[PDB]
RNA sequence: UUGACCUCAAAUCAGGUAGGAGUACCCGCUGAACUUAAGCAUAUCAAUAAGCGGAGGAAAAGAAACCAACCGGGAUUGCCUUAGUAACGGCGAGUGAAGCGGCAAAAGCUCAAAUUUGAAAUCUGGUACCUUCGGUGCCCGAGUUGUAAUUUGGAGAGGG
RNA sequence: GUUCUUUGUAAAGUGCCUUCGAAGAGUCGAGUUGUUUGGGAAUGCAGCUCUAAGUGGGUGGUAAAUUCCAUCUAAAGCUAA
RNA sequence: UUGACAUUGUGAAGAGACAUAGAGGGUGUAGAAUAAGUGGGAGCUUCGGCGCCAGUGAAAUACCACUACCUUUAUAGUUUC
């Protein structure tokens, strides 16, 4: 981020010339493949949802996306896995009654 | 399970059996396909030793080993190269949650599944006790007919009921003293 | 091999299809008493990652307790000091019902050796706790090929131990902030921490 | 009751420390025992030295300055470049760290250059037995002890352009806060379409 | 109108295991009073005294979902120092941790998550033999609900 | 320092290119109550309801949310001085 | 001693009051009238209807509002019956 090579002000940091090899080994846990999108649609499609999700996806498209997003915030005990779980349901209500 | 009140969608293949007229010539087509036993295989080591250790001929002097396949709850060289052919299902099953994903291990590849009842007696040509399915990638032009020919009864018997199954719940199954009042009771409320 | 499809089953024992299921898993753990003979493990995918071998050793146990807390018996509070140190039933428990499901058949674990512990379903009024054990007197334990530390006098027996796997489940015990209280446990974290050491060279 | 104006202690006092207070009367006593240990357990007991040749670590923070520390070995990147493995290196002596690596050049240009001045200062005897003794050494540790790299000396001309220095680095630290306050209606300024 | 596998049992045999004393130090769980108190509760005393169980021959903890904003950092504990300034307390009496620097002592490792599928190779038990903190051969059981070999976050496995 | 044996057309380690990257299943997080502590509006331990993710999660002594970056790879065990 | 969730499945379930909006009657003497306690009377699309049209007379009839609602229906649903 451009250091400034002397004493602190503006910038944080020392110039330092690294040559950037490879660094750790696990920074993408999930990816495309074919083995793990391979799971979820052979086990979950049998199954299909949970009795406290067939309620959400009735919220989202229904009751519009504010109200029905604190309904699945309380329901979990955070609003950092409203974005992680209730944007992933946006997938499922499209390959069930869309498609 | 599918006995006394509602059955798992998931299921719902417990109480259907094949009938011993196929079952039959299943069990006899697998008769000829087996492992040599343990008293008849570590003594043919000792008949080898001046053919293939001193002989210099590892897998080259010898027969074709044609054995049919084998696994059940441990599947997964056998769907990703799509060597899955004939596929059984085990007649216990002690493990209530390993059961309830093997019909779709057979049906999204479109694997010709079969749901069979009994995996002890073929646990003797597998030299075990228990068996699993038994499927046929490499097999011999002497059974190539007796082979094809239960595929297409397999997949018109099987394969054919699956999503109607999955859909439908399962019941109306009687009891014992329970349907000896129940359903003499609505006669009188009837028509007396 | 095949329990990546396992993984994906969690919340599936409570969904609408296999809900019935789940009164099925915890049908059989009632049914029996507390100490009793088992065999063959009921989760192939739980009891192996801890510890496995196909052969006579593994197996599952099955303890039947209660679902709550405890209350000392003291007649009817003989405790009675001061107004927030009093309640007896206020006393709701605080540091141990977790280790229960091996701290009770640890008697009947003194004499073999605890390798885990896990859970396989529960209701409202008991605790089922699955535990595997392994016999350390067993010679195929005793040899083997990998585990080659069961010989030697190393394990606690888990059932006063505080360290077990069910007691290492929680327990802090890092280098971090948050680790800091019971880093060496409940006195020498604070009698020798807070000790004036004076040497004979005094200041 | 009052204790006026002096200094109120509140230190481990009102606790029971009669019995508490660990004394160690030792020091001495460890000492020749672990000594008798270095001359016979360390010794006479498998010939090789204890603190071997430790990779020049530099102790950083503005808190202190021209340190020097020791670590627990020369990584995997640094061996690799040098010149044997990393499972040869764990028989004849040479440490090697774990868990991780470095990115920085001027440690990469300070330990391998270090070890070229004991890889090829030492030899490697055979496994057949043999293996004569020429008085070895039983301090590698502090043997070759390296300071911080002096820069540029005490005969600097007079060089100056514009140093400002004090009115710059005051900017410098508004500039750095005012970040989220310049920029912002700065950009919701050119976002009139 | 007739034989197997899984689960659940019953002895006095070869071969094994269990019930405690002492107990410095240390660890897990549960749980009090007295002293001081510009009255009483909160708080301090005190993750305490006493008592009980298990393991070890040192124990607990520790080879990183840790410690930094710098010159990037190189495992745990303890003595010295950081360190008596902040925090907690009817802000009263009291309690009061960790990081940087420095010193002593160093050499680290591996299950599942993974099918040899064109020869169930290893481990346990019994008999004989032998060089008995062991080895070889024959005969069983456990073992298709997949063992074993290889591999461990520093990458590793599968081809040419 | 010797004497007596062929393990082995074996085992292990290292470099480059293509095809790749698995990671423990009532556990973590959040909320309520009790106990304890040095941690300031939830640090550790125990119990309960709701209840995790696969280009992920968590921590780094002051809670939460939006747009970036980022010291780790846990819920398993063993391990001199 | 009391209550919600969970433990603990299923929805063929008799009869009510609600969470956003548009009609339906506002009828006491007299005035043929719907003049509802109080406020507002120069006004909204302007070519055009009523702006204060007649008799009576305490209050006189479009117009963004504090309003008591006799009786229904209402989209994905509904804590205790």
């Amino acid at each position: 981020t451009v250091k400034t090579g002397i004493a602190i002000g503006l910038n944080k940091g020392k110039k330092v010339t690294s040559m950037t090899p490879a660094p750790k080994i696990s920074y993408k846990k999930g990816a495309a493949s074919n083995r793990t999108k391979f799971v979820r649609s052979l086990v979950r499609e049998i199954a299909g949802l949970s009795p406290y999700e067939r309620r959400l996806i009735d919220l989202i498209r229904n009751s519009g996306e504010k109200r029905a997003r604190k309904v699945a915030k309380k329901r979990l005990g955070s609003f950092t896995r409203a974005k992680a779980k209730v944007e992933e349901m946006n997938n499922i209500i499209a390959a069930s009654r869309r498609h | 399970l599918s006995i006394r009140l509602k059955v798992p969608p998931t299921i719902a293949q417990f109480q259907y059996t094949l009938d011993r007229n196929t079952a039959a010539e299943t069990f006899k087509l697998f008769n000829k396909y087996r492992p040599e036993t343990a008293a008849e295989k570590k003594e043919r080591l000792t008949k080898e030793a001046a053919a293939v250790a001193e002989g210099k001929s590892k897998q080259d002097a010898s027969p074709k080993p044609y054995a049919v396949k084998y696994g059940l709850n441990h599947v997964v060289a056998l769907i990703e190269n799509k060597k899955a052919k004939l596929v059984l299902i085990a007649n216990d099953v002690d493990p209530i949650e390993l059961v309830v994903f093997l019909p779709a291990l057979c049906k999204k590849m479109g694997v010709p599944y079969a749901i069979v009842k009994g995996k002890a007696r073929l646990g003797t040509l597998v030299n075990q006790k228990t068996s699993a399915v038994a499927a046929l990638t490499e097999v011999r032009a002497e059974d190539e007919a007796a082979l094809a020919k239960l595929v297409s009864t397999i997949d018109a018997n099987f394969a054919d009921k699956y999503d109607e199954v999955k859909k439908h719940w399962g019941g109306g199954i009687l009891g014992n003293k329970a349907q000896a009042k129940m359903d003499k009771r609505a006669k009188n409320s009837d028509s007396a | 091999g095949a329990y990546k499809y396992l993984e994906e089953l969690q919340r599936k024992k409570q969904s609408d299809v296999l809900r019935f299921l789940q009164r099925v898993r915890v049908w059989e753990y009632r049914q029996k008493n507390v100490i009793h003979r088992a065999a063959r493990p009921t989760r192939p995918d739980k009891a192996r990652r801890l510890g496995y071998k196909a052969k006579q050793g593994f197996v599952i146990y099955r303890v039947r307790v209660r679902r709550g807390n405890r209350k000392r018996p003291v007649p009817k509070g003989a405790t009675y000091g001061k107004p927030t140190n009093q309640g007896v039933n206020e006393l709701k428990y605080q540091r141990s019902l977790r280790a229960t499901a091996e701290e009770r058949v640890g008697r009947r674990a003194a004499n073999l050796r605890v390798l885990n512990s896990y859970w396989v379903n529960q209701d409202s009024t008991y605790k089922y706790f699955e535990v595997i054990l392994v016999d350390p007197q067993h010679k195929a334990i005793r040899r083997d090929a990998r585990y080659n530390w069961i010989c030697d006098p190393v394990h606690k027996h888990r059932e006063a131990r505080g360290l077990t796997a069910t007691g290492k489940k929680s327990r802090g015990i890092n280098k971090g902030h948050k680790f800091n209280n019971t880093k060496a446990g409940r006195r020498k974290t604070w009698k020798r921490q807070n000790t004036l050491s004076l040497w004979r060279y005094r200041k | 009751a009052i204790s006026k104006n002096l200094p109120i202690l509140k230190n481990h006092f009102r606790k029971h420390w009669q019995e508490r207070v660990k004394v160690h009367f030792d020091q001495a006593g460890k000492k020749v025992s672990r000594r008798n240990a270095r001359a016979t357990r360390a010794a006479k007991i498998a010939p090789r030295p204890l603190d071997l040749l430790r990779p020049v670590v530099r102790a950083p923070t503005v808190k202190y300055n021209r340190k020097v520390r020791a670590g627990r070995g020369f990584t995997l990147a640094e061996v690799k470049a040098a010149g044997l493995t990393a499972a040869y290196a764990r028989t004849i002596g040479i440490a090697v760290d774990h868990r991780r690596q470095n990115r920085n050049q001027e440690i990469f240009d300070a330990n391998v250059q270090r070890l070229k001045e004991y890889q090829s200062k030492i030899i490697v005897f055979p496994r057949n037995g043999k293996a004569p003794e020429a008085e070895q050494v039983l301090s590698a540790a502090a043997t070759f002890p390296i300071a911080q790299p002096a820069t540029d000396v005490e005969a600097r001309a007079v060089q100056d352009n514009g140093e400002s220095a004090f009115r710059t680095l005051r900017l410098a630290r508004s500039e750095k806060k005012f970040r989220g306050i310049r920029e912002k209606r700065a950009r919701e300024k050119a976002e009139a379409e």
